[PDB]
């Protein structure tokens, strides 16, 4: 098979206070950037190699014609015919011409056809709708476990899932121990699970696959299954490869028996991605990441031993969790000396993450108010109570 | 082209019409100068509206 | 099964070749049960 | 109290002055 | 509109400049004005400054029309309004800012010439000021180096600028006044080293750690030439001494970098000082195993600055070290098993089924076993399986067989002045050629960077050095090169340069000569060169063309010249062009061989450009080979931040679409490169799909033995997964390719072993470790090297290896065990807190244990400290007052 | 060459298997003039007025 994807630039991010340490770096990578130019543009400016075979490709396109339709090989029969599906959903009874490769013929293959007269011509390895295409990560996101504060349980666990298979393995078969074929992330709502995500496409070695769970469903009759289809084949194609799903609930409430045809087309689309689940097995090395807010409102078959095994919690960060959060969010920050951020931590809420991040962005715009740029604690104290919007009184002492 | 498909032209993007009608093309016709009180919301809309948008060197 | 794979994930962790009942201990503890039961109880 | 909202110098000071000496260079650079 | 209640600053600071004639009032206005704006600007964090944003635009007008003001007072009225203009600065004047500097702040000094200025914190003449003398002053010393006083008043300025920036504030601005230091003066960047040297080093200790990080970093990219990269390198020297902590082992490393300047360097670094020497000192030495011609330069010939003088020497150099290798395979950590290749060269149960027989004890493969078996008990002593009762498992090959498979066992006991020495006796009278040449080999093998008082190989080969057989003299030479790797004494060079003048030899005992003697040094060592060049003379046209050794004569040159610049290359360069166009690869080799760190534009440039994109439709043969190789040579760590887009280079640029037999196999730079095991980034796209890819022959060979770069102590999972993956089940049928994935994918399980040239603390490469460098042209030839099997030896020079382990001592032995912390290395040093290494436990081993390269570690509960802050693997744990 | 092959015609096959030929009409005087009758108005239309209230509206419109 072909090897993985996701393709990233340097890390720097070593300075911060922009101590021309970071204009050193960035230079050099400038500089490589620019031999990356010069070094195409020399090579397409003398690069004169064509024709050779000509006659025999010549026929051979004619043969195949213009345009030519691509079609899914639901089926084969006697090495001449096959059954192939055009985009549409129709499929056909059609005749396999000499110059296809028989090996690469496989049931889910793409199969380039003839426009009239449909007869399998070619095949097509890098079909990859747009859609899917789209779903594939290519520009690794910035951020790093190291933005994550906190989470070293999660942090934990995610690697032990995801990167311990990936690199060396041999502690999992030596105990016997199948790795664990996917991943739920759950917790309330802006503790990190995205994030965590996508700390994980950052220290990768893998193709990410990003997806939104809604995203699946699709209008057509049976796009919905294909599509999912198309994403796992894609994956394993491009093994190793990690398949996050964020916002799982969008398509994994519990099923129920379907009146209307939509419903019945949604239940089909999670049957074909649990189909999918399962048709891999565990000691392959694509593995997905599912993220959800509603944890309780999952059918109890996605996650279940077999499916997934493992379930990791995030919970409402801790003081010292919340502590951590805000020392990496005020890095960035010209915090002056009299801030001291306990205060804020000290005071029992439900913080989280996104919540931490707003507060040091709106102390910043209160600072920003005040004509400033050193943050004092007094637009903390502001800020805070900004944000954070919305037991009577004194009943519990 | 008509039934050979070959690629003739590049044409814009593709916006199906129910969002490319989400354009205001049309601005409406409403200034702060018709809102009374609400200078306190009208200055925090400012700040996350135009300002991160205008200048976001700060 | 899922807790004898969760030991063995602890195992793991520590990098120890050799799972402990202590390891079974905390895959039991993670898994079953997705103060109460040891301060009225006894 | 009625908060002033930014001015035109107040905005062109604010990219300069509290600014580190290699910002121009930096930000041209990425 | 305005604020209205204080729309008092819009009128008198604005009337006060507009009624400006009378003396009285004009200092008056300036004396109230400058007390404004300094209570403006000195306490208040409010980066807007209300006179700043109120003084423009009139201020365009009247401060600089009132600007001559025609001094009625002698220059104080002058002063006044110099300190007024000097506020406005930033916004209000042009791009020539500086110029405002030059003609309000630079012409006078109010007194104290910051006294509206110190008390700011950073902003109006500290960040502003410095950035106007590194633009000015950096553009008027590269045109007008030599400038009036306006050149060293405004030195004595900056020096005070940057002073302040440490004590003025106290903060993290500490990393800004190097910094400065290094745009600042151009030209004379040693006074401004100089001036904070002074400063920083009687100003306070612990804000020195921060220095030398920051010269660190600067130094891993400093500007294009080595003209401020030594300058940059010499400023933290006083920084590590007594102004400093004394013990400090970056000495070794601060003067690692700059050309591995010992007797310049290294005089006075750690041989003055000599009082501390009990402590990590004696250690400074253990860790310094790459120029033990120092250590021969200050113990033997002085043998009374210490009693532990040529002890220490000894234990340091191999004999301590061998035996806490050992000790660490058998006696504490005990994996140290009977590992042969057979023992897992079948790990796959496909294997099993389906072969019908499929044993064949053919010359490639059983040659292949026992490369491999060599490999995997690397410094072994209990490799009793292919030893003694397999003698006739020594001849059961083809004639260069029986040299490899002795090369091969001698290599079992690396290092081993002893046990290599009494097993390599038996084998010493093998009665044969090519045993004999192994044997030769294998007397040289056991010498590797060991520098034996006695010096065995010396005499032991001496013999046939010059004998008339080819292959007694390839062994002879290539065991005693081997062994002379780090030092350059003129006794082997007397010995091999009439060997390599000699006429009788075919020139691929010329060309192992060269290899031989330009590893052996590694400074100038004139005579090689001109060794080099008359022989590059004396032969004939086809034989440098045509032969497939000629590329090995250039490759002593470059490994001699190797670190230095291009001070020699010029001349070298000069005189290489008056030969066959071959010296163009020749020329394409010596220079770029001559850099080990040198990240750089203009080099890479050239390579990328003349020696690149100039070649694609050439179709001179292995011209780019060296060039898209050696890119990475002079690359292959500067801190790794090169490395990455780097490999983007290639595997985008040069791989994908380079050309068919000069640039398809831009592969053994990722051998050279990086070499750990990176999924994506090192092996498995870049090297695994052009592996599976066999469509060209030579690209399948070179890119399954690649894997050799990681190969070190790969982890072999999800590595050997690919050999068992393609091992029968991939590139079986073909029989080099076969070979060569056994080679390379089954020496993997030598434990504790590391052949990259960085060294332990990783700032520091190891030109030692470097000469591994034959092992990539001639594994790129292919041709009487590798799949031809003309000349294995080269696969056997791969002595440019360290144990990879990590062991700890207290002036005794590894008895301690204090609790380490291994783990992924992270953000750290530079940044606001140098965090550690570790960013958790990971593994919590306490024994002394494997540390790789991407692995560091940490002390624990403040217990029997080291000093050395390097961790060499050699740590020492000297006890203070733990938990105070 | 006067007039151009379509494409519909020549993913059919034109010029591959069949060739277009030119058509030309052969329209002689006489038969062109028995057409002509088909929307010759009459000898009468030329001389029947408008309706004049419907004139008088179609004005004011
Ligand atoms: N532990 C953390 N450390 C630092 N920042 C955090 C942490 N947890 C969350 N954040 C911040 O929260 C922001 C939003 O988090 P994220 O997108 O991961 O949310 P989530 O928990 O997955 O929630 P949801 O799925 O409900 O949107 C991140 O951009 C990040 O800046
Ligand atoms: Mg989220």
């Amino acid at each position: 098979t072909k090897g993985p994807d996701a393709a990233s630039k340097l890390p720097l991010v070593t300075p911060h206070t922009q101590c021309r340490l970071k204009l050193l770096k960035l230079e050099r990578i400038k500089d490589y950037l620019l031999m990356e130019e010069e070094f195409i543009r020399n090579q397409e400016q003398m690069k004169p190699l064509e024709e050779k075979q000509e006659e025999e490709r010549s026929k051979v396109d004619d043969l195949r014609g213009t345009p030519m339709s691509v079609g899914t090989l639901e089926e084969i029969i006697d090495d001449n015919h096959a059954i192939v599906s055009t985009s549409v959903g129709s499929e056909h009874y059609v005749s396999i011409l000499s110059f296809v490769d028989k090996d690469l013929l496989e049931p889910g293959c793409s199969v380039l056809l003839n426009h009239k007269v449909h007869a399998v011509i070619g095949v097509l390895m890098d079909d990859t709708d747009p859609l899917v295409t789209v779903m594939k990560v290519e520009k690794a996101p910035q951020e790093t476990y190291a933005d994550i504060g906190g989470l070293d349980n999660q942090i934990q666990e995610i690697k032990e899932s995801v990167e311990l298979p990936l690199t060396h393995p041999e502690y999992y078969e030596e105990m016997g121990i199948k790795p664990p074929k996917g991943v739920i992330l759950y917790g309330p709502p802006g503790t990190g699970k995205t994030l965590l995500a996508k700390a994980v496409a950052n220290q990768t070695s893998a193709t990410f696959l990003r997806v939104v769970g809604s995203e699946l469903i699709q209008k057509y009759l049976g796009d919905g299954p294909k599509l999912v289809r198309e994403l796992f084949r894609v994956a394993e194609e491009h093994a190793p490869s990690i398949v996050f799903i964020d916002e799982i609930d969008a398509i994994g409430t519990k099923r129920y028996d379907s009146n209307s045809g939509g419903e019945r087309e949604i239940q089909r689309t999670m049957l074909e991605l649990l189909n999918q689940l399962d048709g891999f097995d565990s000691r392959g090395d694509v593995k997905v990441i599912m993220a959800t807010n509603r944890i309780e409102t999952l059918d109890p078959a996605l996650i279940r031993p077999g499916r997934i095994d493992r379930k990791i919690e995030f919970p409402l960060p801790d003081e010292k969790t919340k502590k951590r959060i805000f020392q990496i969010h005020t890095s960035r920050m010209t915090l002056a000396d009299d801030v001291t951020l306990d205060d804020l931590i000290m005071a029992k809420d439900d913080l989280s993450g996104a919540d931490i991040k707003a507060i040091c962005t709106e102390a910043g715009l209160m600072a920003l108010r005040e004509r400033r740029m050193k943050v004092t604690n007094e637009d903390f104290k502001k800020s805070k109570e900004n944000v954070l919007y919305k037991t009577p009184e004194g009943l519990y002492l | 082209r008509n039934d050979s498909y070959t690629l003739h032209k590049i044409l814009p993007n593709k916006v199906d019409p129910l969002v490319s009608l989400m354009m205001v093309e049309k601005v409406p016709d409403s200034t702060y100068e018709m809102i009374g009180g609400l200078d306190k919301q009208i200055k925090e809309i400012k700040e996350v509206i135009e300002l991160p948008v205008k200048h976001p060197e700060l | 099964r899922s807790v004898c794979t969760e030991a063995g994930m602890f195992a793991i962790r520590a990098r120890r070749k050799i799972a402990t009942e202590k390891d079974f201990l905390e895959a039991v503890n993670k898994v079953i049960k997705s103060t109460p039961r040891y301060m009225t109880y006894n | 109290k009625p908060i002033r909202a930014l001015d035109e110098g107040d905005i062109a000071l604010l990219k300069t002055y509290g600014q580190s000496t290699y910002s121009r260079q930096i930000k041209q650079v990425e | 509109m305005e604020e209205g209640g204080r729309d008092k600053a819009p009128v008198q600071p604005q009337q006060s400049p507009a009624a400006a004639e009378k003396p009285s009032g004009k200092e008056r206005r300036d004396a109230g004005d400058k007390d404004k704006e300094q209570e403006l600007s000195e306490e208040d964090k409010q980066l807007q400054d209300e006179l700043e944003m109120l003084v423009e635009r009139l201020g365009e007008k009247d401060t600089s029309l009132y600007r001559p003001a025609l001094e009625e007072l002698r220059r104080q009225i002058r002063s006044s309004t110099t300190s007024m203009t000097s506020v406005p600065k930033p916004l209000k004047f042009l791009r020539p800012h500086y110029g405002k500097l030059k003609e309000i702040y630079e012409n006078m000094a109010p007194g104290e010439n910051k006294r509206f200025a110190a008390d700011i914190i950073s902003v109006l003449a500290m960040t502003m000021s410095g950035e106007r003398e590194c633009l000015k002053y950096r553009l008027v010393g590269s045109q007008e180096e030599l400038a009036s006083w306006g050149h060293e008043y405004v030195r004595h300025l900056a020096g005070e600028v940057a002073k302040e920036w440490q004590e003025l504030d106290d903060a993290e601005k500490v990393q800004r006044e190097p910094l400065l230091t290094l745009v600042k003066e151009i030209v004379p960047y040693n006074m401004a080293h100089n001036a904070e040297h002074e400063a920083c080093d009687l100003l306070m200790e612990i804000e020195q750690v921060d220095m030398l990080e920051k010269d660190i970093d600067e130094n891993a990219y400093a500007k294009v030439c080595l003209y401020l990269t030594s300058c940059v390198n010499y400023v933290p020297e006083p920084e590590n001494s007594a102004l400093l902590r004394c013990a400090l082992g970056v000495f070794r490393k601060f003067s690692r970098f700059p050309e591995a300047l010992r007797l310049a360097l290294m005089l006075n670094d750690m041989e003055l000082v000599e009082d501390i020497f009990t402590s990590c000192k004696d250690v400074v030495v253990q860790k310094q195993m790459a120029f033990m011609l120092g250590r021969h330069g200050v113990f033997l010939e002085l043998s009374e600055d210490v009693e532990e003088y040529e002890d220490l020497t000894e234990i340091m150099s191999n004999v301590q070290l061998n035996s806490n290798f050992l000790a660490l395979a058998r006696e504490l950590d005990i994996m140290e098993p009977k590992v042969p290749d057979d023992i897992y060269k079948t790990h796959l149960e496909n294997n099993r089924f389906g072969g019908s027989g499929s044993q064949v004890d053919s010359a490639r493969m059983n040659l292949a076993s026992s490369f491999v078996n060599g490999f995997v008990n690397a410094a072994f002593g209990q490799d009793k399986l292919l030893t003694d009762d397999g003698n006739k498992w020594l001849y059961k090959n083809k004639d260069h067989g029986m040299l490899s498979a002795a090369a091969s066992l001698g290599m079992i006991l690396l290092w081993d002045v002893d046990g290599g020495l009494t097993q390599i006796d038996k084998y010493l009278y093998s009665s044969e050629d090519y045993i004999k040449s192994g044997a030769l080999l294998a007397c040289g093998i056991v010498n590797s960077g060991v520098r034996n008082e006695c010096d065995p190989a010396l005499a032991l080969l001496s013999d046939y050095v010059l004998h008339n057989s080819n292959t007694m003299r390839l062994g002879s030479i290539f065991g005693l090169g081997l062994a002379y790797a780090g030092s350059n004494r003129e006794d082997v060079l007397t010995l091999l340069l009439p060997v390599m003048g000699d006429s009788k030899s075919s020139m691929e005992v010329a060309g192992v000569t060269a290899l031989a003697c330009g590893m052996i040094a590694v400074g100038s060592c004139n005579g090689d060169v001109t060794s080099t060049i008359l022989q590059t003379i004396m032969e004939k046209s086809e034989t440098e063309l045509k032969d497939t050794y000629a590329r090995w004569l250039p490759l002593g040159l470059g490994l001699n010249h190797l670190g230095k610049g291009e001070a020699i290359e010029a001349i070298l360069a000069a005189l290489e062009v008056v030969s066959e166009p071959f010296r163009s690869f020749a020329n394409t080799l010596v220079d770029v061989c001559a850099y080990a760190g040198s990240g750089n534009v203009l080099k890479v440039q050239q390579l990328l450009h003349i020696c690149s994109e100039h070649f694609d439709s050439k179709e001179k043969e292995e011209d780019k080979d060296k060039k898209e190789k050696k890119d990475k040579d002079k690359k292959e760590a500067p801190a790794d931040m090169g490395a990455h887009q780097g490999v983007a280079v290639l595997g985008i640029a040069l791989i994908a679409m380079g050309e068919e037999i000069g640039a398809e196999m831009a592969l053994r730079t990722f051998g050279h490169l990086l070499r750990y095991g990176e999924p994506t980034l090192r092996r498995a796209v870049p090297l695994a799909l052009a592996l599976i890819s066999v469509s060209n022959p030579r690209l399948n060979i070179l890119d399954t033995l690649s894997k050799f770069s990681h190969d070190a102590d790969p982890e072999v999972s999800y590595n050997s997964i690919f050999a068992m993956g393609m091992v029968g089940s991939g590139t079986n049928n073909a029989r080099l390719a076969a070979m060569l994935r056994q080679l390379a994918q089954y020496h993997a399980k030598d434990p504790n072993n590391l052949f990259m040239v960085r060294l332990a603390q990783g700032l520091t490469h190891l030109g030692k470790g470097t000469l591994t460098l034959c092992p990539y042209h001639s594994d790129r030839q292919l041709m009487s090297q590798v799949a031809v099997a003309g000349l294995l030896t080269v696969l056997v020079s791969f002595l440019d290896v360290r144990n990879i382990i990590l062991g700890k001592s207290h002036y005794v032995l590894y008895g301690l065990v204090a609790a380490m912390q291994p783990r992924m290395l992270v953000t750290f040093d530079e940044e606001l807190r140098p965090l550690p290494v570790s960013v958790r436990v990971g593994q919590a081993v306490d024994v002394v244990g494997q540390a790789g390269k991407p692995k560091t570690i940490t002390g624990f509960q403040t217990h029997t400290t080291p000093v050395l802050l390097a961790h060499g693997e050699r740590a020492e744990l000297a006890t203070e007052e733990f938990l105070p | 060459h006067l007039n151009k092959p379509s494409i519909q015609a020549l993913i059919h096959g034109l010029n591959r298997h069949y060739y277009s030929i030119t058509i030309n009409y052969r329209k002689n005087e006489l038969e062109q003039k028995m057409l002509l009758n088909l929307h010759k108005k009459s000898w009468m239309e030329g001389l029947t007025l408008q309706d004049y209230s419907e004139h008088c509206k179609h004005n004011e419109s």
